[PDB]
């Protein structure tokens, strides 16, 4: 019913500690397998952190907040799902004795977590090292981190080309002191939307700039490409129009019957004549096209496309600029067909397609993927999004940070040094943040099999005297430098990792009561 | 760290249950192996008793709640589609390998090192697999060697008296369907038909096809030799 | 523990009476009030509201928590309806009103153990409430300290401290305070309120944020478009014409094309297309408009007519700004020029009025400054910042800042917050208790001491000691109320409240924490009526 006093603070930390404790063995490339027991006779052997917690039914509401935290992390970064949840769960565990046994007010701890978050972001920027974002050979070795241990490792070179050529098309990199700096905005969601074509080879997969249409041309003999195109978009079909009111044509006189039959053909030509007034080279309609409208527009020297989806024409309007106008008599001259390179109808996989591809980058592109089957295309799809997500974090900041527990320990050492110079009651919960940062590398040690206490203190000694680039090896499990075998990941992953971790930790600390009601 | 209506086995306690789960499935299937194996009963619940020594039919007819035996049964089903023989052999290798590993788990050895030791030894096992194997000639006059392969697949599931009955049947069934060349063989061309009223030791091979409905009339010829077909 | 099993008054349910229902009302009201006790004040913490489906939500708003809280008891149900009465009058403060009524019931419950009848306990609270309203009258004051000093800048400084804008905020708070006081207006029938949507905010990045300018009037971003026309007109007055439809050469339609078969129709239709808009330009010059603001632009031929007359034309004005300029100039934005069969600007009808129009040089920016129109009571802010992302955070912060400032100043009657009202009434009613001297003196004394729960729990949520600050809060007011009624003073030094950010006692009037009087008077009035409704229950029949 109601949880008052310190009982609510216990249940909020315990719920977040239980969610993190499950995936502690899910961290690292060597991470163990989790066998889940379904209410039925089935089982789940998947080690993916998101696929596990999704199949785990939770009761306490703080556990549901940790589930929604991983959903936000999945939209930002493609990997490291368990890294954020374990880190956010350990911070509440380390602040638990200070909140109760030491009797520190929670607002003091929350204000201390905001100071530790700002200091942590500064340390990550200091331990991060720059890399050339314009080097094609360097970007392939970066994305390769999210490539290997997958079926795409053989095509990885082609997987990086499809990843780079896609983000480089939709990215706008600008800055100045006049109109401001967009800070290298890249949209993978809307603009990079992909079309998967079965059959063929991965080498034949191209990134097309434009909107791809699966519908063919109404007539076999027609202009294949136009130099300076004029495009008209309209939802209305092409056929004889009828009045919305009651229309009855009574024919008595003998010679007036054939005249009305000619007018019906003239009305179809009139609707096409209103389109030809702007001299379009391309006509795209949502519904079908009558055979008469096909012949009238064929002699008019324009291209006709039929049975095109409405959602596709909306994406065409942004890369082109032609606005959909229902009635042919209302067609504006302001909307044009400029920046369309080729109409090429070339057949791909025994199926006629239509290409809107151009020579320019109107902040969007359509990726054409080829594979050996639909399951291969689905594997290329999800891997391409993770491939571009890594390339996105590299284009959203030049600096790379060492992984494998190197950055995790590098921050914890600097937090311990700033703790001695930070006066006030917030010093005690500030030291709990550094102890929570040591949980991630110690977790990789526990999954490796080595002594967690011995290897952690020795790894901390490497950061204190030597450099911060000495991490833990995944294959071996012994303390080594990350410069030898680069595990290096972009900094944006570490940025949003500690960022949302403090926001999720403070959110649960602010709730002192839980009641049930509608 | 618990919520209502939940159960969790943690901190090496799941390993003691999973290894025991393999020891329970192993000891049941340990009884039937090779020609000296044993026969078991499978009740479908409808009252039909079925006796078979094949581990493929056994694992499908039994229902096991233990999730460790489920993965063994699912993986053996993939082995039954690929290999088609040695279902018990795979189970006996899995159970004993976990027993030898569980002894090292009690010693404090991390399971990753244990699994890494299996993959390294498996790669070395594949090297000895190619060295120990014997290359047999492609000659189809090898029936003498096919008599040895037949007794391998027969003697296991039978009293060895049906072996001498089924040895010329199975060996002649393969070579008659198989043309002489390297092309392929079709198992669908061999029909499997069952009849009652006569002892199993009288099982014979049919070079042609067998059918049920015959000519009905007392004066129709019973034996017609070298006749045209319509 | 639970009360049940009447075995009296045979009916379809139980009977609870005596100290059984009196103790039940205290336990029920306490559990309902304990939810909003930790959310009191800005230092309070939000709590989670879970439904029956298993979903939840987290918010610190006391109006939403009490509305979504499930109360199965009638004593707490009055508190639920109390939040509805508080939302329909003031709209805010449900958190503090519940805490008051909760402590008043606890104080009245101890009076029952003192053998004091609850009827006099009710009347004893009503008599103290009549004086409490009169005591607020010596507390409350009008708008003060806005000349010679600024107490309003401390409000904007604390609100913008969470944004990048808070660095220069000391200079930026002066821009918000000095503008809001100058934009004061009167809408209809003596309201005297500050305009909500006024004080236009524009942004440009050429430089640092310190260079942001405050214009006493509207700043429109536009040019003259021709160097032959003068950049400064209107010494005495000007008539500004806000226009939408273009003055450009008129076409017919975008889908029709003009094909000339007869060369006579060529010159005819040509000069007719320009002649339609040229006459519309003639109606503007004859209307006495020195400044012409057009949304869709002006042609070159029609602009030359403005050059020869020294009339200022402007092309492609922002239509969203012209709507607010027309309201200040008394003008009306013309979307198309016509009435019935005619076309004209009606000779200074749709036209506006303004004192002066001057075009300042902003050092790589150029705009039009509008100052002193007919009835405006508005201004405009030209922002400069580190980048557009900074200018976006500034415009959002100036709206979040001014909003807190303008709502409190909208009511000309405010009282100091931070616990000043609750602590001051505790001192006044303590001396007023000696004016009765029979029975209610015990009820009035507990009524005044019950007001100390508001500053108490307010300091608890701030991670500060409530035993010290509250004890010091009463000492400063008690010593200041010694020489105050005698009309002889060395130094007054009253109105010291609680500062929970720095953990020290400061003057709330100088700190900028103020609440309107209508909020505090109706709070004690609503909390008392809810406490009386609980004290009036001597019996409960539960089916």
């Amino acid at each position: 019913e109601r949880t008052t006093g310190r009982q609510a603070q216990i249940s909020n930390i315990t719920a977040a500690k239980a969610v993190a404790d499950v995936i502690r063995t899910c961290l690292g490339p060597k991470a163990m397998l989790k066998m889940l027991l379904d209410p039925m006779g089935g089982l789940v052997l998947t080690n993916d952190g998101h696929a596990i917690l999704r199949e785990i039914d939770v009761a306490h509401p703080a556990a549901k907040s940790m589930l929604e935290l991983s959903r936000t992390q999945d939209e930002e970064v493609g990997d490291g799902t368990t890294t954020v949840i374990i880190l956010a769960g350990e911070i509440l565990a380390q602040c638990a004795p200070y909140l109760i046994e030491k009797n520190i007010h929670p607002v003091i701890i929350i204000q201390a977590l905001k100071k530790a978050l700002t200091d942590a972001l500064e340390v990550i920027k200091q331990v991060s090292k720059p890399v050339d974002v314009e080097n094609d050979a360097a970007m392939k070795k970066l994305i390769q981190a999210s490539i290997g241990t997958k079926y795409v490792i053989h095509w990885s070179e082609k997987m990086c080309e499809l990843a780079l050529d896609a983000v480089k098309t939709v990215r706008k990199d600008l800055g100045q002191t006049v109109e401001g700096e967009p800070n290298f905005e890249i949209d993978i969601k809307r603009y990079v939307r992909v079309e998967k074509i079965p059959g063929g080879d991965v080498l034949d997969s191209r990134v097309l700039k434009g909107v791809l249409l699966n519908k063919d041309v109404v007539h076999p003999k027609m202009s294949r490409h136009i130099e300076n195109p004029r495009v008209v978009l309209l939802d209305c079909p092409l056929e004889y129009k009828k009045g919305e009111s009651q229309t009855n044509i009574e024919i008595e006189k003998e010679e007036d019957w054939n005249r009305i039959l000619q007018i019906e053909e003239e009305q179809v030509q009139l609707m096409c004549e209103q389109i030809l007034a702007v001299r379009p080279t391309l006509v795209i309609t949502e519904k079908g096209v009558s055979d008469l409208a096909q012949h009238y527009l064929l002699k008019g020297g324009c291209s006709v496309l039929r049975r095109v989806k409405k959602s596709d024409n909306n994406r065409i309007a942004r890369v082109t600029g032609a606005t959909i106008v229902n009635r042919v008599e209302d067609l504006k001259e302001s909307d044009v067909g400029t920046n369309c390179g080729l109409f090429k109808v070339e057949m791909i996989g025994d199926e006629y397609f239509s290409f809107l591809d151009n020579c320019k980058e109107p902040k969007a592109c359509t990726i054409m993927l080829r594979g050996g089957s639909k399951d291969i295309l689905n594997e290329i799809d999800r891997n391409l999004q993770d491939a571009m997500a890594v390339a996105r974090n590299v284009m959203l900041s030049p600096s790379l940070s060492p992984g494998g527990g190197a950055t995790e320990m590098a921050v914890s050492v600097k937090l311990a040094e700033k703790a001695k110079q930070l006066e006030g009651i917030q010093q005690w919960p500030y030291q709990a943040v550094a102890d929570a940062m040591e949980c991630i590398p110690r977790t990789l040690i526990q999954n490796a099999g080595g002594d967690p206490i011995r290897l952690l203190s020795q790894l901390r000694a490497k950061h204190a005297q030597g450099n911060f680039t000495t991490g833990i090896d995944g294959d071996k499990g012994k303390i080594v430098d990350m410069v030898s075998y680069g595990i290096w990941e972009p900094e944006v992953i570490k940025q949003q990792s500690v960022k949302t971790a403090i926001e999720s930790a403070c959110l649960l600390l602010r709730v002192d009561d839980i009641v049930s009601g509608v | 760290l618990l919520n209502p209506k939940a159960e969790s086995l943690r901190r090496d306690a799941a390993l003691k249950v999973n290894v025991t789960s393999a020891e329970g499935l192993q000891s049941v299937l340990e009884t039937n192996l090779g020609p000296k194996g044993t026969l078991k009963m499978l009740v479908d619940g409808a009252g039909n008793i079925k006796l078979t020594k094949d581990g493929k039919v056994l694992l499908t007819e039994m229902q096991i709640q233990s999730p460790t035996a489920v993965l063994i049964a699912r993986a053996a089903a993939a082995q039954d589609e690929i290999t088609g023989d040695g279902t018990t052999t795979v189970v006996c290798l899995v159970g004993e390998l976990l027993r030898q590993a569980h002894r090292f788990i009690q010693e404090g050895v991390h399971p990753r090192i244990i699994t890494d030791g299996f993959e390294i030894a498996r790669k070395e096992s594949m090297k000895f697999l190619d060295e120990f194997k014997i290359s047999k000639t492609n000659l189809s006059n090898d029936r003498e060697f096919l008599l040895q392969v037949a007794r391998s697949s027969l003697l296991t599931k039978v009293d060895a008296d049906l072996t001498e009955v089924l040895t010329p049947i199975v060996t002649d069934a393969v070579l008659s369907v198989y043309d002489a060349q390297a092309d392929n063989l079709d198992l669908h061309m061999v029909e499997i038909m069952q009849m009652q009223h006569l002892s199993p030791k009288d099982t014979t091979f049919i070079k042609g096809l067998v059918l049920d409905h015959g000519g009905r009339h007392p004066d129709m010829p019973t034996r017609v030799k070298n006749a045209y077909v319509l | 523990f639970n009360n049940s099993r009447s075995d009296t008054l045979f009916l379809g349910g139980e009977k609870i009476s005596g100290d059984d229902i009196r103790n039940q009302n205290v336990l029920a009201t306490m559990a309902v009030a304990n939810v909003v006790k930790s959310s009191l004040g800005p230092v309070g913490l939000d709590k989670m509201l879970v439904d029956d489906i298993g979903d939840f939500t987290v918010t610190n708003d006391g109006a939403t928590i009490l509305s979504l809280l499930d109360v199965q008891h009638p004593a707490g149900k009055i508190l639920v309806e109390l939040a509805q009465q508080q939302d329909r009058e003031i709209g805010d403060g449900t958190t503090s009103v519940v805490i008051i009524a909760s402590e008043l019931l606890k104080r009245a419950n101890e009076l029952v153990k003192n053998k004091i009848h609850p009827t006099t306990i009710i009347t004893g609270f009503r008599v103290a409430l009549r004086e409490a309203i009169r005591f607020i009258n010596e507390v409350l004051s009008t708008s003060v300290d806005t000349l010679g000093k600024e107490t309003l800048i401390n409000i904007a400084k604390t609100s913008m401290s969470s944004k990048i804008i808070g660095a220069d905020s000391d200079f930026f708070s002066n821009m918000v305070v000095d503008a809001l006081l100058a934009v004061k207006t009167q809408n209809s029938k003596g309201e005297i309120k500050y305009p909500v949507k006024a004080v236009n905010v524009l942004k440009a990045h050429g430089k640092s944020a310190t260079e942001s300018l405050l214009v006493p009037g509207y700043a429109l971003n536009c040019t003259v478009a021709s160097q032959a026309m003068p950049k400064r007109i209107a010494g005495g007055n000007v008539k500004i014409a806000c226009l939408d439809l273009n003055l450009q050469k008129a076409r017919m339609a975008m889908g029709v094309q003009i094909n000339i078969d007869d060369p006579e129709q060529l010159e005819q239709i040509r000069k007719r297309e320009a002649g339609i808009v040229l006459e519309r330009v003639k109606k503007i010059i004859d209307a006495g408009a020195q400044v012409v603001l057009t949304t869709k632009g002006i042609d070159d031929l029609c602009l030359k007519e403005f050059v020869e007359a020294k009339i200022m034309g402007v092309r492609r004005c922002k239509k969203e700004d012209l709507r607010r300029i027309a309201r200040a100039t008394g003008a009306t934005l013309v979307s198309s020029m016509s009435n019935l069969e005619g076309e004209e600007t009606f000779e200074s009808s749709y036209l506006g009025l303004c004192d002066e129009v001057v075009q300042a040089k902003f050092s790589d920016d150029e705009c039009i400054l509008i100052k002193g129109t007919s009835k405006h009571s508005s201004s405009s802010i030209i922002l400069r910042g580190a980048n557009d992302y900074s200018l976006d955070e500034m415009e959002r912060s100036l709206h979040d800042s001014l909003s807190v400032v303008k709502r409190t100043l909208e009511s000309g009657n405010v009282v100091p917050g931070g616990g000043c009202v609750e602590a001051a009434l505790n001192i006044y009613l303590d001396n007023f208790a000696t004016t009765v001297g029979s029975r209610e003196q015990l009820a009035i004394a507990e009524f005044a001491a019950a007001l100390l729960i508001i500053p108490k729990t307010l300091a608890v949520n701030a991670a500060k000691d409530s035993s010290e600050l509250v004890a010091k809060l009463r000492s400063y007011h008690a010593a200041s109320q010694m020489a105050k009624p005698e009309d002889v003073k060395r130094r007054s030094y009253r109105n010291y409240g609680l500062d929970l950010i720095r953990g020290k006692i400061v003057d709330e009037i100088h700190a900028g924490v103020l609440e309107p009087t209508i909020s505090k008077v109706k709070s004690l009035k609503s909390a008392l009526e809810a406490c009386v409704a609980i004290l009036r229950i001597d019996t409960m029949i539960t089916v």
